[PDB]
C-alpha cells in the first residue's frame, strides 16, 4: 500500500533469481509486465542505434542511456502520456520512446531534419513534444526543475487533476536552481514528482565529490517532503514507488523525491572517455545488474518469456528503428531561413533585417 | 482620473485580472503587504490566494515557474522585488524564458511578464538598482520595457500582459510617485516596440526613456530658454526598439544625443548610437553622444552625481550643437 | 560533549528561574558570563540608537535587530575575533558589535561618512572589516554563502586553523545560493558553521511560505552535516551550541548548520510596516522571551547581577555611543572622486575619462 | 616549442602553480579528468587533489568559493565548462566578485580567474556556442580577456592570474587545436589591455577577437589579392580595450568593419563602433560596420550560417570601400 520513506537499503521488488518480494501481492497482468521488457528492450536498442548514427556520422552526439532502462520505461509508464507533464534532460531518449513520441521525431531531432518538431533548433539528445507534453530539452544542467514546480503549481491552480514529473541526474542536485525550484514546489503542495537518475557520476566527478550527504532521497528533508531510495535497476520497483508518488501527487499530497539507483554503462556522451576514470571491478560488477536480463529472468519464471519471443520482439524493434530512421531522412534539411523563425512569435525589424541580410547572400 | 504610476500600474494588474482569470501575480511579498511599492495592494484581498501569491525568497524559482505556469496554462506576472535581483534566476531567465520557443520549434510558449523596480535617483529608504536592460536585450527572445509615465505604464504593462512574447517589464521607481497624470478608466493599450514624442524640435534629438526622463525633460526646457529645440524621444520599449522613429528624428535634427542610467560599456544606448552610425552617417552633423552611468557599481553617497545630471546633460548637448 | 542533532524541541539552557539544564558543567567564568550580558545590552541599545538615527534624519535606513542579541552576541563570543572570519547580512550590527568592530565605522558606514572603511559605497546596514575579517555586506540576499565556503576551503588548505561563521536570515535560505555554496564546502569538509537567525519571516512572507521543511536545521540532511535546533532568546544554549560547532570545523570534522530562533520585534526596516502582516498578540507573546532578561534572571539567581552594576553599564555604553556617534560625523563627507576608486586596483582610461568628465561638473 | 592552444595553456597554468602555491585549479571535471579539453590534464597528478579540485556542478559554488577563496589568501583560477553555463552562478560573478574591491572600499579584494571555453563553429547548440562576453564587459569591476593563439594563450593567462583583478578568460573552443603556433616554454607575460596587430594596412581597419579570428585573417589575405590593404587587428582584451591601437588604425585608414560571433543587440563591438563613431566621426570616410552574429539563440542546423563568413565579412569590407 505505502513505500517506506528514506530506507537504509534500496527499495527492490525483484529477486535475485526472479521472485516477487513484494509484501502486496504483484498486480500487474502478465501483458502488461511483457510491454515493460519490451519498452527496455526498445530503449536499449534505440541507444545501440544510436552509437551507430555516431559511427555513420549521421549524428554528432549522443548521450548513452544504457542501464537507465528500468528507471526511465518505469517512469513512462507510471504516468498518463499525453494527460500528465514530463520534464526530462538529455540522457531520457529511453523516457521518451517508451512514453509514445515517435521515433521519426526523436531521429529527425537527432539528426536535425523537418522531420524534427522542435526544427533542428538544438543539437542532438533534446527532444520535445507538445502532443506529449514533453518539456523540450534544455542544455544548462537542472535548469528545467523550476520550470516544472511552476508547471505543477500550474495544474493544481487549474485543476486539471494532472502531474508532472521531473527527471535530471545525481550531478543536477548539486545546483541552486534544483534546490530552489523543489522548495517552491513542496511549499504549495504541488503535483510535482522529481526524480533523479542517480548514475553515481557526471560525467568524470562520482557521487562522492558531489554532495556529502549519503544518499539523494536524503536531501528530502530539505523540503519536508517524503524521500525514496529505489533500486533502479529494478523496474518493477521503480514503477511501483514512482506510481506511488504520482498518485500522491494526484491527489494534491504534494510532491515527492525519488531516488532511482542506476549505472551508466556507456561513456558520459559521445565525446568523452569512460574507461579514463572508472575501476573496470565498478563496471564489471554493475554490467552482472544490468535491469534486462534481471526482468527477463522474472518473467521467465512466471512462463511470460521464451527465446523465440525475444527474437520476434527484437526484429520487429529493429524493423521499427529502420523505418523511423527513413522517415526522418526523407524528411529533408531544415531550411535556412528557420534560423530567424520563433524567436518570438512574430519577426521583429531588425531580424528581418539580418535576414534579409543572410539571403543576398 | 489623475493618478501616479503606482496607481496605473495597479490599475492595469486589477483590470486584467478581472478580464482574464489566468492572469496571476506572484514574487516576494506581493500579496498580503501588496508590495513594497505597493503595486499590487489590494489584489489579494480581491482575487485570492490562488490569483496573488507570495513566494519563498528565490529568484529562480519566481522567473522559472513562472515560465513553467506559462508553458502549462496561466498568464503569470512575476514580480522581481529590484531589477538589481534578476541575477540569481538569471539562467531561468536566459536559458529557459527567452529561448522556449526557439529551442523547442514553437511547439512551447512563454506568456509571461516580469515586472521590476530599477535606477536609483530617490532615497526613500530603498535600495538604489543598477538598470540592467543590457542584459536582456542582449539576450535573443526577451520583450524589453521600461515605462516613464503613468499613462504609459497601464498602457504597456496591459499590453505586456496580452503580448504571447515573454516581456521583461522595467518600473523606475524614482517615478512611482514623483508625479500624477491623467489617467483614463476605461480599458486600453499602448503598442509595444513604439517610441513616444515627449516634445519635438528641430535643432537636437534626445534619445532617452526610464529613469533619466526627469533631467532629459528639463534639459530640453533649459535649452529652449537659449533658443535650441530639443526632440525629446522616449523609446519606452528596448526590445523591439523604434528604429523608424529614432532614425526619422536624427534625420531631422541632424545630431543627437542619448542618455540612461545605465552602465557606459556594452549599454543599450551603445546600440543605438552604433546603428545611428552605420546607417545615418550621412545625416550627421555631429557625434552621437551618449550620456550614461559610470562604469563603477552605483554609488550610494554619489548617487546625485552618478544618475545624470541636467547639466551633465546640457554638456553633451552643447557639444553636439557647437560641433 | 555533543548536542543532540535534529532534535524537536529547540536547545536550551537557560532555565526560567534561572536553572542551569545543560548536562555539562557550566565552564564560563563569571566575568566572561557578565560580558556576555553586557554586550547584549549594547547590541539592543545601539539598535533603539538606529531608530533615534532614522528619525532624526541621521541615517535613510536601518533594520532592526532587537530580539537578535542573544543569538548575535554568541557567535561573536563563539570565535576568535581578528582570527576567525565572519560573513554577515545586514541585520548583524549586533555581532558586529560584540566582534569588536568601532562603533566609528560602524555608525560611519551608516552615516556614509569618512568614517566608513567601505567609503560610503553602500547604502546603510552594509557594514565590512578588514581588521576584524568581517567580510562586507552584500546586497542580494545569500549571496554571501558560496564566498564564505571558499574561505573555508582556502582556511584548510593553508592550514591556518581559522574556521568561517556565516550568517542569514530564514528566507535566504530559499535561495539556490544557499544550498549549492554550503553542499560544496560540506563535500570538501571545510572548517564553516552556517548558522540561521530564523525570526519566522522574510520581510512579510512567514515561515510557512517560506518552506515547507518544518525546521531550517532539518535542511543539513540535504548535505550529510550535522543540523541543530536552538532557542535563540537564549545566549548560552546558542553560544554553546555554534562554539561546538566551530571546534568541530576547527579540528577538521566539516561544516554544521545552526538554526538560532529568534524574533524580530521592529518591522523588517524603516522602509517596512510591522503593523500590517502581523497580529499584535504574536509579536506580545514573544515579547515576553526577550533575551536580556531572561540572563539577567540567570546572573541573578547566582549573585552575578545586581541593579548598581546595570546602571554603570547602561552609562559607560551611552556615553561609548555618543563618542562614537561624533566621531563618525566629525569625519566628514566622502569625497565625489571616490566615486571612481576601488573599482580596479588602479583606475583603468575609461574611469579617468569619466572621473574628468565628472569634474566638468563638480 | 611549437604547440596547440590547449598545450599552452596547460603550460600556463602549470608554470604558475610551480611559481606560487597559492595557484588552485577548480571546476568541474578538471582533475583526474584533466578537462573535458585537457586544458587541466597532468595538473592533478603533479599539484595533488588540493591544488586541483573536482568540484559539485554548480557554477554558483565555482565562482563563488572561487571569490572567497581569494579574498582569503588562495589564487583560484576557477573553470566554467562553457561559457554558456556561467549563467547559474551569474550573480555570484556580477554581484560578489566584480564589486567585492568597490563596496568594501578596498578593505577585501578578488585576485581570481575565471576561464571558459567559447564561440561557436563547433556545432553546439544553444549551449555550447555562446559568447557571452557583453554580459561581462557591462560588468564593472570585470577584466575580460579573449584570446586567439596558443602564444597569446600562455602569455595573456599568465598574465591573469599575477593580475590582482578578477579576469574573465574566454577560449574559443574551434580554436583549441586549429594550429601549433610557437610557444616560448620560457616565463613570459603579455599586457592585459593591448590589442595585437596581426595586419599593417592602410585602406581598411579589421576589428575583432577570439572566434572570428580565422575568417578574418583570411578575409584580409584575400582583400590584399584583390588590392585592398586591410589593416587586422585582434583586440585581444575586452576590457579594458586598447583605445588608443583602435582609434590611431581607424584615424588611419578612414573605415573600419568590427567583427564578432556574439550576438548583435548591445554586443561589445557595439560598444566600441559606438565609441568610434563619438570620437573619430571626422576621421570616417564610411559607416562603422558590424558583421556580428544575428540577434536568435545559436542555431544547431544553421551553424555555419550563424557564425561570421569570409565572405560577409568581404561583402562588409566592400561596402566600406565603396562608401
Ligand atoms: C549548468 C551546466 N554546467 C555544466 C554543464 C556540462 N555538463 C553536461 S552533462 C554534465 C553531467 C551531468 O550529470 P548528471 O546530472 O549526473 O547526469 P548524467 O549525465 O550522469 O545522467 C555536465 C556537468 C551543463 N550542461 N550545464
Ligand atoms: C536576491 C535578493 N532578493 C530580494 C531582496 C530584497 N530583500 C531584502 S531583505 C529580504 C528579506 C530577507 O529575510 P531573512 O533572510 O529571513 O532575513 P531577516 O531580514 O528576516 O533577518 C528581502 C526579500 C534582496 N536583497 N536580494
Ligand atoms: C539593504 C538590503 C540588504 C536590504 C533591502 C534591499 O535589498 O533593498
Ligand atoms: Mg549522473
Ligand atoms: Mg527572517
Amino acid at each position: 500500500h505505502r513505500f517506506e520513506t528514506f530506507t537504509e537499503e534500496p527499495i527492490r521488488l525483484i529477486g535475485e533469481e526472479g521472485e516477487w518480494l513484494g509484501d502486496f501481492p504483484l498486480d500487474l497482468e502478465g501483458e502488461k509486465l511483457r510491454r515493460l521488457y519490451r519498452d527496455m528492450l526498445a530503449a536499449r536498442m534505440l541507444d545501440e542505434r544510436y552509437t551507430i548514427l555516431i559511427r555513420t556520422g549521421k549524428t554528432s552526439f549522443i548521450a548513452p542511456a544504457a542501464g537507465h532502462e528500468a528507471a526511465q520505461v518505469a517512469i513512462a509508464h507510471a504516468i498518463r502520456p499525453g494527460f500528465d507533464w514530463v520534464f526530462p534532460y538529455y540522457r531520457d531518449h529511453g523516457l521518451a520512446l517508451a512514453l509514445g513520441i515517435p521515433l521519426k521525431e526523436l531521429l529527425g531531432q537527432m539528426l536535425a531534419t523537418k522531420a524534427d518538431p522542435n526544427k533542428g533548433r538544438q543539437m542532438p539528445e533534446h527532444p520535445g513534444s507538445k502532443a506529449l507534453n514533453f518539456f523540450t530539452v534544455a542544455s544548462p544542467i537542472a535548469s528545467h526543475v523550476p520550470p516544472a514546480a511552476g508547471a505543477a503549481i500550474s495544474m493544481k491552480l487549474l485543476r486539471t487533476g494532472q502531474v508532472a514529473v521531473c527527471t535530471f541526474g545525481d550531478g543536477a542536485t548539486s545546483e541552486g536552481d534544483w534546490y530552489a525550484g523543489i522548495n517552491f514546489a513542496a511549499v504549495q503542495g504541488a503535483p510535482a514528482v522529481f526524480i533523479a537518475e542517480n548514475n553515481f557520476y557526471a560525467i568524470s566527478v562520482d557521487y562522492r565529490h558531489q554532495t556529502h550527504s549519503p544518499t539523494i532521497a536524503d536531501k528530502a528533508h530539505a523540503f519536508g517532503i517524503p524521500g525514496y531510495l529505489v533500486d533502479g535497476m529494478d523496474v518493477l520497483a521503480s514503477y511501483y514507488v514512482v506510481k506511488e508518488a504520482v498518485e500522491r501527487a494526484r491527489r494534491g499530497e504534494g510532491p515527492s523525491l525519488v531516488e532511482l539507483r542506476v549505472y551508466r554503462y556507456g561513456p558520459h556522451s559521445s565525446a568523452d572517455d569512460d574507461s579514463r576514470y572508472r575501476p573496470k571491478e565498478e563496471v564489471a560488477f554493475w554490467r552482472k545488474k544490468d535491469p534486462i536480463p534481471r526482468f527477463r529472468r522474472f518473467l521467465e519464471a512466471r512462463g511470460l518469456w521464451n527465446e523465440e519471443w525475444e527474437e520476434d520482439v527484437r526484429e520487429e524493434i529493429r524493423a521499427e528503428l529502420e523505418r523511423g530512421l527513413k522517415e526522418a531522412e526523407e524528411a529533408g534539411p531544415v531550411p535556412p531561413e528557420w534560423m530567424f523563425e520563433d524567436v518570438f512569435a512574430e519577426k521583429p525589424w531588425h531580424l528581418l533585417r539580418q535576414e534579409a541580410l543572410l539571403k543576398e547572400e | 482620473a489623475l493618478m501616479t504610476m503606482v496607481q496605473a500600474l495597479n490599475r492595469a494588474l486589477d483590470e486584467e485580472m478581472a478580464k482574464d482569470p489566468r492572469v496571476v501575480v506572484l514574487g516576494e511579498d506581493v500579496g498580503k503587504r501588496g508590495g513594497v511599492f505597493l503595486v499590487t495592494e489590494g489584489l489579494l484581498q480581491k482575487y485570492g490566494p490562488d490569483r496573488v501569491m507570495d513566494t519563498p525568497l528565490s529568484e529562480a524559482a519566481i522567473v522559472g515557474a513562472a515560465l513553467g505556469m506559462a508553458a502549462h496554462g496561466l498568464r503569470p506576472v512575476a514580480e522581481i522585488q529590484f531589477a538589481d535581483y534578476i541575477f540569481p534566476g538569471f539562467d531561468q531567465l536566459v536559458s529557459q524564458v527567452a529561448k522556449l520557443r526557439y529551442r523547442s520549434g514553437g511547439q512551447f510558449t512563454a506568456p509571461l511578464v516580469v515586472r521590476m523596480p530599477s535606477g536609483g535617483g530617490v532615497r526613500g529608504g530603498h535600495h538604489h538598482s543598477q538598470s540592467p536592460e543590457a542584459h536582456f536585450v542582449h539576450t535573443a527572445g526577451l520583450k524589453v520595457v521600461a515605462v516613464s509615465t503613468p499613462y504609459d505604464a497601464k498602457g504597456l504593462l496591459k499590453a505586456a500582459i496580452r503580448d504571447e512574447d515573454p516581456v521583461v517589464f522595467l518600473e523606475p521607481k524614482r517615478l512611482y510617485r514623483s508625479v500624477k497624470e491623467e489617467v483614463p478608466e476605461e480599458d486600453y493599450t499602448l503598442p509595444i516596440g513604439k517610441a513616444a514624442l515627449r516634445r519635438e524640435g528641430k535643432d537636437l534629438t534626445l534619445i532617452c526613456y526610464g529613469t533619466v526622463m526627469p533631467e532629459v525633460l528639463q534639459a530640453a526646457a533649459e535649452l529652449a530658454k537659449a533658443g535650441v529645440s530639443a526632440e525629446v524621444l522616449d523609446l519606452r520599449t528596448l526590445m523591439p526598439w523604434d528604429y523608424e522613429a529614432v532614425m526619422n528624428s536624427v534625420a531631422k535634427t541632424g545630431r543627437v544625443v542619448l542618455v540612461s542610467d545605465a552602465p557606459r560599456h556594452a549599454s543599450f544606448v551603445s546600440e543605438v548610437a552604433a546603428t545611428i552610425a552605420e546607417d545615418l552617417l550621412d545625416m550627421l552633423l555631429a557625434p552621437p553622444i551618449r550620456v550614461t552611468g559610470f562604469d563603477t557599481p552605483y554609488p550610494y553617497a554619489q548617487d546625485k552625481l552618478y544618475l545624470p545630471t541636467v547639466t551633465r546633460i546640457l554638456n553633451a548637448a552643447k557639444r553636439a550643437l557647437d560641433y
